[PDB]
């Protein structure tokens, strides 16, 4: 019944429980109204659960986007702060369209940023992309490089097939059975 | 409170073996299930003593014992497909032990593993070890450079490989290391920037000459 | 030449900015008193002129303008 | 019963506990409401615990990032502060994307900051990256140095495979057993 | 029973106790609420405890950084101040990233500061780095010096291997036994 | 018990007691309440304590730094008043970093300051460093001078090994036994 | 209670050996278990005397005695794979010892190790010690240079190595120091930057490097 | 209370020796345990008289007596592994002593150390003291320069050394002075830049330094 985390978020507590339940220790999610949730664990499992908090760097930070460093409510917007807020929404829309393919569970896209070509007379350069994906298992994940590369190659003005980098992998084994209470 | 009941509900992913030294061994399969079974024996909800073993780490443990009492021995792997009767893959062409000092090795390997019953020693050929590594590397259409030397062989895969050749090479090395092990043949996947994927030439007065494999590479303007 | 008139006109506005703060902070202290009708220009120009030479202005922008072009000093 | 630290944070107390439990000494996380947490050890285990507080530099300082030295609430914002606030969000998003690979537990990415090169008339120099990673053990960590270089080679303008240095390692042995109370 | 230091804070008191306890004298930390901690020793140990206070320069002063001499709250900020607040946040992030290696307990990185290259038309000089580290004992610390050089080489624009100096050392012997109360 | 000093500091009284106890005369750290600390010696030890106060120049002045007379609170700051504040924080951070080496009890670092080169027609000169150190005894302190010059060499732009002078020395004898009251 | 009950829950990572001078010995196998078992005996929840031994700092202790009472002795390592009968790996081609004084050295090592019962001394060749170190350094495809001299051999690894080869080197040197130790063969990995990255040069007998269209560099042989 | 119980819990680091002059010597082995034992005897919670001895301190103290009563002696080090029978390493190819005055020296050294029972004097050879010093300096791949003169050699290690060549050159010297002493062979590590930094010079028996394209300097023959 020794607590180890409190004041957490809704999506943060579901990331702490799904990490502890993978390693044969069970946790209790307790709501507290306005002060968030809280996770308690048993006394023989407190030594292991502190070690997996330290190892996995839990609780998770909220995910960062490039459009948050340049807020739209500012009175003066640079050409750099408009080109970065443009690419930071194309980068999110592409990873939201990658998840509607046949077999993708999660994805992450990275667009190369160009800033210092607009203010001076230097010409812009070729734009580079990079991708990550998690596929459902039982699928031939070697033949699905060309479908993601073909979809990404025609969403910008000038990219090559050797300027796109796709690194993808299959998902882990499923955790379906309960942890179990520690008897004494 | 039996040991097979203190594990999970599905009683087919673990296997409890009785020992000779009065200790029960739990033979898991991968790294994720070894900590699932070590949490049970760590929280202490079991009366007597027990140990958890694994295929990957009993072969790392037995090589620390083996390279102190039997040095200069050529072998490949120990397979635990039947854990009460393992198979020890010895090299035929690189050692000259007799039958009696192979049975002494088979009895001293048995006394190291209290869960086994009889270790079976089979002599594997040494040509098919480097033969299946070349014939499986030509099938994926990967560029390679075989380097032979005394007591081992190495395959080097350099160049600015693309995303399919990285996936097929990494997917093949992990399926070859499980069968043979990295004691004899070793792979050397490395990425650097040259469009000629490893090979190099020099040009004079007759055409091109295939240069020797070396460490310096020409960076590619292209 | 068109890139130098452009690069000079946005430096002169930054230079313009402190002075507007001065003649907006000296013209508002008169209206706090009973001085709604007096002209603030004849009070603004000495308080703007004795501050710029006392803070060494004309040797601060003559240095900062030549540092753009050459390795001065 | 002797107090070691007080007025800590929730994320600061689980690191002191995760360090003291590795060296066979117990600790007690006592909440004080508004004043924060506090950690007490036994009197036979007070001489070793002060030594590990001094050696391991506990309590941990909060992690510093480059976008904190140039806050967005400023009245003026030079292009030096807009490029530094941009690169400091790219190296946070790239290290958040490295933790979603197969087997990676934590990572850290550094970008070479070149802020005056694009301002001056000299052409901007090449960009250098560097990454660290902690892998789940049992992994062949010699082959995984090429997937991280393939992933973050095409996420910028013009990088070479010689300007990327990845230094990675496997995690420590797991601490699962309880420390044990001092008997007197 | 005699007091030698009062009014100390938490981090100062935990480093005065850890210094005296390795020289076979026993100290007592006494909280006083608002006025801070206080440290009292016994009567035979006062002549030696004053000698180690004088020799070791205790209490420890707070550690200084370059980013404190140029705060971000000023209305105007020179480019010498923006570059000094940038390099001092890079050399803090690099030493917070060196502690995540295998065996490092503490580290300290220094960067050469260049401030006068941007004000006039002089070309910038090369950039120099220097690191310190403290390792766990039992480690072969001669081959650990190539990974910090490879990690530090391409975290900047262009450095060589002759401008990086790493001086590292194993940690001191562990203090685990109690000091001992003087009989009288 | 004739009085000697009053109105001192917590650190100013710990140096007076540490000086008088070296020369076989006792002292009393009598607290005065809101005034401060006061040192009273015995009547036969009054002549010797007055002579050692005059010789050792006690009470100690507060130690001066260069960034104390160019404060960052003024609305305008010269580049002369910004380079002296940058170098005065570098020569303190290098002093804090030298004390974490193996065997050093205390150290002091001086850097050559630059004044006239901001406005004169000459380029700025090279940088000169100077360091002192006090080592724990039993150290072969002829070999330690190559680990301090190597660390101090590439922490700046370009210094030579001829422009660094290290003068270090082992610490004095230990003072552990009590002085002893006068037999009257 | 007993010493094996005052340690952790899992009674496998510690071995308790009975001494000969009425003391007890705990044999850890790394530094984390050595500091785990030293906190028990340091806090004082045990009546009689006990010590914590190791693999490294026990090989470090009986080399201090062995560089005072037996200098000029060529040996490699003292193996503790089973702690009741350790193996002493002595050299064959560098010793001048007969049958008798090997037994006297065995009896003087048994007095140095009170937890042991006998010490088995074997003799290993110096050709296989420097042959396995060159064949393993050739199998990883690393650039190396061998320097032979009397009573030692050194391998120098220089160049602009990438991030794969400095991990392949560390996994081999760490796997070799565990078996043979650093008494005979020493590895020297130092990495330097390359000059001929973008330069044009002539190699061979008459070698030079063109640092510019008007600048020749003739390096010393 | 006894002295071995007035120290810490671990009664393994200290060793109490009963002196012959009605005293009691405690023998630490470093300077941190020497201050750990000197604090107990200095605060005065022990009735009788006792002293704290060491290895480096007692080997520095006995050379002050030997530098007055036996000048021009060629010795190396006093070894204290067993603190009741210390070993005195004397030189062989440099002394003019017969078998009688060596017993006289071995009795006057016994009278200086009351904790010892007998002092053993062994004659170490003089050539192997510099043979081990050169062979250990060549395995670390260090550049050096040996200077031979009578009654001592000198190895100079200079130039611009990197960080691996400083850390390798310090762990060897501290491991060699610990077992041989700094009486005979002296190491001179000196980290300095190259002489004549950016100047072109014309070395050998008629030398000059080009201070400029049109400036000749004529010092000592470079």
């Amino acid at each position: 019944d020794k607590d180890l985390l409190k004041g957490l978020d809704q999506e943060q507590a579901n990331e702490v429980i799904a990490v502890l339940q993978m390693h044969n220790i069970e946790a209790n999610k307790i709501d507290s109204g306005k002060l968030g949730y809280s996770i308690t664990v048993a006394e023989p499992d407190f030594t292991a659960a502190v070690y997996w908090i330290k190892t996995y760097q839990l609780p998770p930070r909220p995910r960062v986007e490039i459009a948050q460093m340049f807020p739209a409510d500012s009175l003066v917007s640079s050409p750099r702060a408009e080109k970065a807020r443009l690419y930071s929404a194309i980068e999110q829309r592409l990873e939201q369209s990658l998840q509607t393919m046949e077999g993708v569970l999660s994805a992450r896209v990275h667009i190369s940023y160009d800033i210092d070509a607009g203010e001076n007379g230097r010409p812009p350069k070729p734009v580079h992309l990079s991708a990550l994906a998690v596929y459902e298992r039982g699928s031939p994940l070697a033949h699905q490089i060309s479908d993601i590369k073909r979809f990404l190659k025609n969403s910008f003005a000038d990219v090559d097939y050797d300027n796109i980098s796709v690194v993808l992998s299959e998902r882990s084994d499923a955790q379906l059975q309960a942890p179990g209470t520690p008897v004494k | 409170a039996e040991l097979d009941s203190l594990l999970g509900q599905e009683k087919e992913r673990f296997q409890v073996l009785p020992g000779r030294d009065k200790m029960l061994y739990v033979a898991a399969q991968n790294e994720r299930d070894t900590l699932w079974a070590r949490q049970v024996l760590a929280r202490g909800d079991y009366d007597k003593n027990a140990r958890v073993i694994n295929e990957n780490e009993e072969n790392k443990r037995i090589s620390i014992w083996l390279d102190t009492y039997y040095p200069q021995l050529a072998y490949y792997r120990i397979h635990f497909d039947e854990p009460r009767k393992p198979v020890f893959w010895l090299s035929r062409q690189r050692n000259t032990m007799s039958k009696k000092e192979l049975e002494v090795l088979s009895q001293k390997l048995r006394a190291l593993m209290p869960y086994a019953d009889s270790v079976n020693i089979t002599l594997m050929d040494d040509v098919t070890a480097a033969g299946q590594a070349e014939a499986g590397l030509k099938q994926q259409a990967l560029p390679y450079s075989r380097r032979n030397h005394k007591g081992g062989v190495t395959f080097v895969i350099q160049g600015a490989l693309d995303d399919v050749e990285i996936l097929r090479a990494r997917q093949f090395v992990d399926s070859y290391y499980r069968t043979w092990g990295g004691r004899y043949v070793q792979f050397a996947i490395e990425l650097k920037d040259d469009w000629l994927k490893g090979r190099s030439f020099q040009y004079g007065a007759e055409g091109y000459i295939k240069m020797s494999p070396g460490h310096w590479y020409f960076p590619s303007p292209l | 030449a068109l890139s130098e008139i452009k690069s000079a006109f946005k430096i002169g506005f930054y230079l313009y900015l402190p002075f507007v703060v001065v003649d907006l902070v000296v013209s508002s202290v008169l209206l706090a008193l009973g001085m709604m009708m007096m002209s603030p220009v004849t009070i603004s120009t000495p308080i703007k002129l004795v501050l710029f030479v006392a803070l060494d202005g004309w040797t601060l922008l003559s240095k900062g303008l030549i540092l753009q072009y050459m390795d001065i000093a």
